[PDB]
């Protein structure tokens, strides 16, 4: 249900403590690897030829136990950054050793604190020990939401606390976190355990985080209210964050003595699962986009490569989107052919894409839902689907049905139609190239014919995630620019993010298009108003189709078409991330440019700094015509 | 071994305290090996330690101590990385230590205390970074403070004064308090802030006075009156741990060091001794009631010697 562990600084029998704390049922234990006030000395006499051994022995747990229910923690004592020469060497020395030791034992995560501003040496020491070995063993940075010494009591007379706004000094915590991160080139081993205080702090700080690599959220006993029965509970407003953090899945960890007395340490645990259990279903949507959270997937070009059988199979798995295709021709074909008419006017009907014919069958049930007469041409190039289609002609639909196995640009169409209809749209609108597609189809539609889609617009907005960021830079490949991975688009269910502004349009196709010079190509400028302190990794897509009159699609999150699946949103990113400030605007620039070869997308961020223009040429990304 | 007293003593003895009659009360903690816990003992004679085979009274608390003090002759109240304070009932032949009261108050180790003018109550300092006022009657916690913004590393009371104690924290504040006034806390420091708080002892005779010693080894002078530091000397090549004032007529001030060496200042903060004797961490000073120029130091070296004084 919700994984968990429990925080403690005191351990006299690793044997005795690790069962105590499962049987209360938690998953983990965060404990010392080192005793926490057992300080040592690496270079001066006598103190340094301190006889050993220097801590407990490996052989306490199983290599199983080590692996999977610990988590070491830095001794607190260890303060690379200090001051003193004497304590900053001895602090370097202690660091190594007991991360030395988490990797010996195979721990999963090590805890170490970003409880100051300047953790540039300690940054530096992780750094190393990180590019020592080939470890996966993931670093929680310990940050609280709120510094303590802005959550300090005003009971000291001389030095009062300053109850002036404090935007920035509020926003102080992420930029302890911001900059450690960044000295550490964001390795991906290095996430946050986020420390909630008493007091949360102003939504803004609270919004900083959204897009953060957070790996843990830990809850002191200090924060729980107690309900009239004396159990653990919390704020209201405590519970709104709890239920986002569980939404970005984490593990809730618990430190503090047992405040609540009369009860077991399972009585805060209880309260987790009890909200985690009492938080709405998951939807339909988010049942399908279960395992694809910020999973980066190439986007599909079904016109340069043929879609596989299972690709066809799920992406018909999507009734509404069929529902809506049926219901726009529906619609179409009553506004045609008057009743009068009925039978003496058979519509011409072309679907230009058809794959496995979900779109003609759909087709066929807006026929005998608007009783009038249709002739069914089906034109597809993949000539695996035009197996499954001719097999359906054959068996189902008959003489209606002319399956066409070719490209709707070469097939010399035996009459002109009534009605094109086509489902060649990408995550971003026009990106499989559905413009020039039924440009090159429509001198075969009557001058008074109707596409379906009429339109479609995409839509670009900025978003701020270090965790995508790592995931882009991740794709390097070898022989090939080792950049290639920040010029191209990924389709991805976007979810450790942060949307930096409400989405704008970027570019609109109309079809037909009667256009007398009609172009493809486009340059468009956005300028995107932000209002919190944040940083850009890239600019998230989505688009909006006009099937027929209201008839419409949308994967646009504030007009999203409800339940339909089909679709996940489009990531274009940055390779260097851009600081923005409350009050700028991000200006985005966006070019479609095409050859008789291919199609390609470009952009450049110009405010509030310049970004490098980006697959200048089409170097990294193209589309095949 | 009396009876309740274990045979080992944990290798890591933290206090050293002697009674008005020269018992000897030692608390110590496991710091390192398979078990991390902590012990209570008694020396009804002074140089009998270290060794357990001639201790009057000893026990085993369920965690390390980090910090123990008398209260009178019976009681010993403890810090424990348990996050507790806990209290211990001496015998009244002497010959056993039960604990009187536990209380899991703070939520990370309890790193100081000190008993109140009154010795009815007292203070404790954690890595929670809170402070706390407790009855010692009541066995409770009157008084939360949260003045500090890092962990708290001492809390000393007043000797004659029993709403007056100081408290110094990785926060780089030294605190003066008196719970009467109603923002209790105040910060007192040298000219410009400085090297990190490490130990604080108030003078006996002047409750005007006290002195602090940094994490850099110099140990300074304070008067509360001009709030100004007067006088501080490079006595230690590490962190100042401890510092305890001889019950002399014009005392003397006993500085112990992570750097394993002892010295006692005279009252013009000038070295009388020099003592390289223990080989590890000196963490506790007393002085002998009886024999005034003598001092009684332990360490994690399972180490207790006795000092002759010039
Ligand atoms: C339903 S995904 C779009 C479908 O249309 C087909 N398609 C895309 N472009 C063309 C084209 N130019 N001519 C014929 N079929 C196409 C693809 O092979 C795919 O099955
Ligand atoms: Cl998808």
């Amino acid at each position: 249900r919700v994984s968990s562990g429990r925080d403690l600084n005191c351990v006299p029998e690793i044997a005795d403590t690790l069962g105590a704390v499962a049987k209360q049922g938690f998953d983990f234990l965060c404990m010392p690897v080192f005793h926490p006030r057992f300080k040592r000395e690496f270079i001066q006499e006598p103190a340094k030829n301190r006889p050993g051994p220097q801590t407990r022995s490996d052989l306490l747990l199983s290599g199983r136990d080590w692996n999977t229910l610990i988590v070491g923690k830095l001794s607190p004592w260890i303060r690379p950054d200090s001051k003193v020469e004497k304590i900053r060497r001895n602090s370097e020395a202690a660091m190594l050793q007991e991360l030395n030791f988490g990797a010996y034992l195979g721990l999963p995560a090590f805890l170490l604190p970003l409880n100051q501003e300047d953790n540039t040496n300690l940054a530096r020491v992780l750094t190393n020990h990180i590019h020592t070995g080939h470890h996966s063993s993931m670093f929680w940075m310990r940050v609280p939401l709120v510094a303590p010494e802005d959550l300090r009591d005003d009971i000291i007379e001389n030095a009062p606390t300053t109850h002036t706004e404090e935007y920035s000094g509020e926003e102080k915590t992420w930029m302890w976190w911001h900059n450690f991160r960044t000295l550490c080139d964001y390795s991906k081993r290095i996430a946050v355990a986020l420390e909630i205080g008493a007091d949360l702090p102003s939504n803004h700080v609270i919004d900083r985080w959204l897009g953060e690599p957070i790996k843990a959220a830990i809850l002191p006993t200090s924060i729980f209210l107690t309900n009239k029965k004396g159990f653990p509970v919390l704020s209201k407003m405590h519970q709104r964050l709890i239920f986002r953090l569980l939404k970005l899945e984490v593990q809730f960890i618990i430190t503090g003595t047992n405040h609540h007395s009369e009860k077991e340490f399972c009585s805060y645990l209880q309260y987790l699962e009890y909200l985690s259990q009492n938080r709405p279903p998951p939807n339909a949507y988010e049942l399908f986009a279960k395992g694809y959270e910020d999973y980066l997937q190439s986007p599909l070009q079904p016109l340069m490569d043929n879609l596989e059988s299972q690709t066809y199979e799920v992406f018909e798995k999507d009734p509404i989107k069929y529902s809506q295709y049926q219901q726009a021709i529906y619609k179409c074909l009553l506004d045609r052919v008057p009743e009068e008419e009925k039978d003496t006017n058979v519509q011409v009907l072309m679907v230009l894409g058809a794959g496995r014919g979900p779109l003609v069958n759909a087709s066929l049930r807006a026929a005998k839902q608007a009783d009038r007469r249709i002739k069914l041409y089906a034109v597809e190039k993949n000539p695996n689907a035009v197996v499954t289609l001719e097999n359906w002609q054959f068996e189902e639909w008959g003489s209606q049905v002319t399956v066409v196995s070719s490209d709707m640009r070469e097939w010399v169409a035996p009459e002109k139609a009534d009605i094109i209809v086509s489902e060649l749209l990408g995550s971003f609108a026009d990106n499989e190239l559905s413009p020039e597609c039924l440009d090159g189809a429509q001198h075969f539609l009557k001058d008074d014919g109707v596409s379906i889609p009429g339109e479609y617009t995409s839509f670009l907005a900025p978003i701020s995630s270090s965790k995508l960021y790592n995931e882009v830079r991740a794709c390097r490949e070898k022989d090939r620019d080792p950049e290639a991975q920040f010029e191209m688009p990924y389709v991805v269910r976007l979810h450790n993010f942060h949307q930096l502004s409400a989405p704008q349009p970027c570019f609109t196709f109309s079809h037909p298009n009667r256009d007398p010079m009609i172009d493809n190509n486009r340059y468009c400028t956005l300028e995107f108003p932000v209002e919190v302190n944040t940083v850009l990794h890239g600019f998230a897509g989505y688009f909006e189709t006009v099937l027929y009159q209201d008839i419409t699609l949308s994967i646009r999150p504030e007009t999203h078409s409800p339940g339909m699946f089909s679709w996940f949103p489009i990531l274009f990113p940055i390779k260097q991330p851009i600081t923005v400030r409350e009050g700028q605007t991000i200006c985005v620039r966006f070019w479609r440019c095409s050859n008789s070869k291919k199609v390609w997308y470009e952009w450049a961020v110009t405010a509030p700094v310049c970004s490098a223009i980006h697959n200048p040429t089409g170097r990294s990304y193209t589309i095949g015509l | 071994l009396p009876p309740n007293a274990p045979a080992c003593m944990e290798r890591q003895l933290e206090a050293a305290r002697y009674r008005s009659d020269g018992a000897l009360l030692l608390g110590a903690s496991s710091l390192s090996g398979r078990c991390w816990a902590g012990s209570l003992w008694l020396f009804k004679d002074p140089c009998a330690a270290p060794n357990e085979g001639f201790c009057s009274a000893g026990v085993q608390t369920e965690a390390g101590v980090a910090d123990l003090t008398w209260v009178g002759e019976r009681g010993i109240l403890v810090a424990s990385d348990s996050g507790a304070v806990e209290l211990w009932e001496l015998d009244e032949n002497e010959t056993l230590i039960v604990s009187k009261f536990c209380k899991y108050e703070h939520d990370d180790i309890v790193s100081t205390v000190s008993v109140l003018s009154s010795g009815t109550q007292a203070v404790s300092g954690s890595k929670d970074i809170c402070i706390k006022v407790w009855d010692l009657a009541q066995q409770v916690v009157l008084s939360s403070y949260r003045a500090h913004a890092a962990q708290v590393t001492c809390v000393a009371a007043s000797p004659h004064k029993d709403s007056v104690f100081l408290s110094c924290s990785e926060d780089n504040r030294i605190l003066l308090w008196d719970t009467r006034c109603p923002k209790p806390a105040s910060q007192i420091g040298c000219s410009a802030p400085g090297y990190l708080p490490t130990s604080l002892a108030w003078h006996p005779q002047q409750s005007e006075v006290f002195v602090f010693g940094d994490e850099n080894g110099t140990v300074s002078l304070v008067d509360t009156k001009s709030t100004s530091c007067v006088l501080s000397s490079a006595v230690h090549s590490q962190c100042v741990t401890g510092l305890v004032f001889s019950p002399h007529s014009v005392p003397f001030l006993a500085s112990l060091s992570e750097d394993c060496s002892l010295a006692v200042l005279d009252s013009s903060l000038s070295e009388l001794f020099r003592s390289q004797a223990h080989r590890d961490f000196v963490r506790d000073a007393t002085w002998s009631p009886l024999n005034h120029s003598l001092l009684t130091t332990v360490g994690w070296d399972h180490q207790v010697v006795h000092h002759v004084v010039p």
